[PDB]
């Protein structure tokens, strides 16, 4: 029986503060990504493919402090971290204090793929994954 | 912080972390989410986790890997490792958050110790749940 | 990569561990050295760990919380979860190296699976033991 | 009371070294261990003994950490560095760092005076500096030794 789970972050979240219009993005957000998950994995899609791809369309949902709609640092920059792992093979691959890529999580997974390594930072996770064909983005586009 | 965790129909575990961190951050600060074990695990033998809260405390108690070793080597259910280590180890060493994990026989447990976690999952083939608040 | 663990006469567990990494790495690369549970690990109820070897197998298999764990859950003895670490667990996933490992009763072990390990040891006022090969 | 240390696993070879060469290695580590003894004798707590020992090993050039770093793919330095408190389970580390002569000095610094367990690169160093540890040059780690490696 394949699955999926998904998180947004756990937090302070209060009823008082929230409309139920705002509470339904978030809803509506959580249930399109998991229907994803959950139609791959239908189709055969590897849980590795499905985990990637759902984080990637929670780094892309503005909603989420991840990707798109990143916090700020006390310098009002962007500094983004990714992991994933491969239960088969025990696999794995991160990187922290990512500025300069869209999706830490595909930058997490080519460090997994085409490093020899479990994680790389800053500079170097950039430059590794620009060498491999990865774009450079501006930390702006996380802004929101 | 966002996060996946599923099960394929080959009986493969993946799990998956990605944040923008702590708001207000020191430059240079890095929580639980990039660290295996700490933010992210798996393991076909066990689990799949990722994690949500206070990232000190996440890595202190290496909380993913935590859950699996509970199961691996403790022989607890993914329930009863979860209550472990979400409702009892977490806050004892002042960590708030949560985690989503599958186990190898696709038990689902999404505990937190948060008023919220922003949260859904499904069966394939089945209707989605979501969930924000307790309950 | 270098390492230490002590027992203190209040019986506290440390552990510390610190590198300048692999010949010709490439910039930007973090092995198990400063990752809690993967190159480090102490807690007082167990064992305290410093390892040393293919970074990215012990970050993968959480070498020192594992031994923590083997110990704590699986109830091995340090011995046990020395060798079931770095003998089998390890070079099965195409790691190699070693670590130092003290537990809470004093035990103490310096397991490795390569050629050699700089190492040395020993309880307070007693003379040191030293090493490099097997 | 008891410690341990180490300064790398990997494949040493008898063929390759004299007795003399040996002797160096087996001195240093005697040396230090014999500090972290002495330590543990008059009642130091495990977390200063560790942090001692490993300092000294990151000052002696025959070990891969601070002082005789390896170089990267780049002819630089990039120094890693962790230390833990089995008694509080507190811990601090710094990754990628290169003006920081004692990784685990900065280590110590990140548990004692932030919220984080870890810091990595510049931002680590700038935490550092701010806290007043002193910058070097990453020419201090250098030796002939890992640059003919
Ligand atoms: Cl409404
Ligand atoms: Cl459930
Ligand atoms: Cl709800
Ligand atoms: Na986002
Ligand atoms: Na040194």
């Amino acid at each position: 029986k394949a699955v999926i789970a998904i998180h947004g972050g756990a937090g302070a979240i209060s009823r008082a503060q929230m409309s139920l219009q705002q509470e339904l993005r978030y809803i509506e957000a959580l249930s399109a990504i998991v229907e994803t998950g959950q139609k791959m994995l239908e189709a055969g899609e590897s849980a590795l493919d499905v985990v990637t791809e759902a984080v990637r369309l929670l780094e892309e949902c503005p909603l989420f402090n991840a990707g798109i709609g990143a916090v700020f640092t006390r310098d009002e920059t962007h500094e983004l971290d990714a992991c994933v792992m491969d239960g088969n093979t025990l696999k794995a691959g991160a990187v922290a204090g990512v500025s300069h890529l869209r999706n830490p999580v595909l930058a997490a997974r080519l460090v997994m793929e085409q490093s020899p390594h479990v994680m790389m930072i800053g500079e170097g996770a950039e430059n590794f994954a620009f060498a491999r064909g990865m774009e450079r983005v501006s930390p702006e586009i996380f802004s929101t | 912080t966002v996060g996946a965790v599923a099960l394929d129909l080959d009986g493969n575990l993946a799990a998956a972390t990605s944040t923008g961190g702590m708001t207000n951050k020191l430059p240079g600060a890095v929580g639980s989410t990039p660290l295996v074990g700490a933010g992210c695990y798996a393991n076909n033998a066990s689990v799949a986790v990722s994690c949500t809260g206070t990232g000190e405390v996440f890595i202190r108690a290496l909380a993913a890997y935590d859950i699996a070793a509970l199961m691996d080597y403790g022989g607890l259910s993914l329930a009863e490792a979860c209550e472990r280590v979400v409702m009892e180890k977490l806050p004892a060493l002042g960590g708030s958050g949560g985690l989503i994990a599958i186990d190898h026989e696709g038990n689902v447990a999404l505990p937190f110790n948060t008023e919220g976690m922003y949260r859904a999952w499904g069966y394939a083939g089945d209707t989605p749940t979501t969930g924000i608040y307790r309950e």
